[PDB]
RNA sequence: AGACAACCUGGCGAACUGAAACAUCUUAGUAGCCAGAGGAAAAGAAAGCAAAAGCGAUUCCCGUAGUAGCGGCGAGCGAA
RNA sequence: AUCCCGUGUGAAUCAGCAAGGACCACCUUGCAAGGCUAAAUACUCCUGGGUGACCGAUAGCGAAGUAGUACCGUGAGGGA
RNA sequence: AGUGCCGGAAGGUCAAGGAAGUUGGUGACCUGAUGACAGGGGAGCCGGCGACCGAAGCCCCGGUGAACGGCGGCCGUACGGUCCUAAGGUAGCGAAAUUCCUUGUCGGGUAAGUUCCGACCCGCACGAAAGGCGUAACGAUCUGGGCACUGUC
RNA sequence: UACUGUUCCCUGGGAUUGGCUUUGGGCUUUUCCUGCGCAGCUUAGGUGGAAGGCGAAGAAGGCCCCCUUCCGGGGGGGCCCGAGCCAUCAGUGAGAUACCACUCUGGAAGAGCUAGAAUUCUAACCUUGUGUCAGGACCUACGGGCCAAGGGACAUUCUCAGGUAGACAGUUUCUAUGGGGCGUAGGCCUCCCAAAAGGUAACGGAGGCGUGCAAAGGUUUCCUCGGGCCGGACGGAGAUUGGCCCUCGAGUGCAAAGGCAGAAGGGAGCUUGACUGCAAGACCCACCCGUCGAGCAGGGACGAAAGUCGGCCUUAGUGAU
């Protein structure tokens, strides 16, 4: 519990369902320090659901 | 869980606390069993 | 009433072994003991199968098939 | 799931109950908590009839001779 | 102190079992846009999650050693300094059926005694009911010395 | 005081398994009070139907006692009295329990709802009798019937649950090794041994790893370190500042080897390619595994552009099913 794997989910494709091509929330787990960087993350980054290069919201 | 006994009884001899010779009030299973129907003092509905 | 080779029904019920060790598991409901009865015994006349198509009590052989499965998903076990 | 059981609870009655591999709905199937029942099936202490690319006295049953004898063992038992 | 045993408030921890409530499934019945299913969803019937109550035990508190057990270092001049520990061995005995170093050293016994007897204490690693230390008697007991006796030599 | 269990025993829920009685538990409705940081006539929690209730459905003030009491002053039984009291108004973050709608705090009477009790009772249940009762005859012989005596819904017994004895059971308790044991080691990375391809053993010689970094990444631009000599306040062998001289002996997060010049080393700007979909082709090998990757597709980064970016200068930072 001092440099870890995190969870950067996307703020582009926040979670919807229905409707064949199903949307999917996109994610990427990858590390930081805890101690260093305390603020979460919010990188930019692909999403292949969006076909954009969305923001990458962090969360737990 | 637990269960309530509860038994019709009706009755004969006069009983010392709430006979009538004539009641329709319930009780467990244990007066009927052990202290009246041996005696003769009651019967069941 | 007791006796009676095996077969059979019911009661109790192992371990060595296999898993390259071992406890789940396997050996197995087998061996053994106990009780019971016949020429066979047990089963058996649907509170059953099956799928929108149908079958009509059991029991035994071929088959489905070593398939569906179960399994420290290991050894193995294995239907209808 | 289905089937059976110790403990405790504890229904309903074909406007019902149970099953269709949790479970609910709709279909379909059946009628549990009383009984009886031949056959095809399993086996050989055994009888009769047949057969053998079975044995031929160190073989074939342990046992071709008055063999479970002689003999051993307290005994179960072993055994020519 | 530790363990064992015995006894003891309140507090914590605490099963089965109930239990107020949450949340899901199914569904009469209303509804929703082009895509072929989707929102709800009363009653009933199913399944989960559980605020609270819930003993002994255990932690916690006291007592107990003819209960299991245990009975110290370091440094200076009988005497003190200092550390650790639940506490640091009292009486007695001590080179022993315990003693490694070892045939310890001293005395007795013998011409000469790694065995024997008495004393010392540097008790590697005795010690008070796995008793301590003594003790007349008794021993096909162990272990030393003498007399008598002899082919043991 | 090995793992897993089994038993003995203890403890609770349930069955056996009954009855009244009082005392102070929790929860549900009726109704009633209560609830003083500071403004201060206000022992007022938040909010609200919105301006007459109420009074002669026997009133203001008061007599004495009762409920509450952070002792500020609420609330109220009966009645001498006799039919008034009063809402906005001024103080407040709020308005007056004048009527009344809905609820938090903390409490007083009744009703329900169960549960926790202690005692006793007795009729279940347990136990006693040189107490009595007899077939053709005995029971001061086991037992049986009958009165009885003592316990008493506990205890016993069944089931479920939690504890608790190597008392009892099934097992487990590694390999290397210059015989075993005692020690030491067991996976991965670098160097040597290793004999100038690769490879290569020994309980041969040397060290490291079980990470770190949001920037120490990506890209765009800029910079040249280290050690000496000489001069210069404190300042010296050494801090800062200038010149000179070899120049890569520095540094490169972390062991070593191989690398790295206007650099892979040091600084700045902007960012996230530490990205999805892949992949011709090779290396490495018993298998399992590992490694490099031109290029294409999309959508971005940085730059004027050409281009460079799918983590780190490279080799350790890791486990199959």
């Amino acid at each position: 519990d001092v440099r870890v794997k995190v969870i950067l989910e996307c703020t582009g494709c926040v979670r919807k369902s229905v409707n064949k091509g199903s949307r999917g929330v996109s994610r990427y787990i990858t590390q930081k320090n805890r101690h260093n960087t305390p603020s979460r993350l919010e990188l930019r980054k692909f999403c292949p659901y969006c076909y954009k290069h969305t923001i990458h919201g962090e969360i737990k | 869980k637990k269960v309530k006994k509860i038994r019709k009884i009706i009755l004969k001899e006069d009983i010392p606390d709430l006979g009538k010779k004539g009641q329709l009030l319930d009780v467990r299973a244990g007066f009927l069993r052990n202290f009246l129907l041996p005696l003769g003092k009651a019967e069941v509905v």
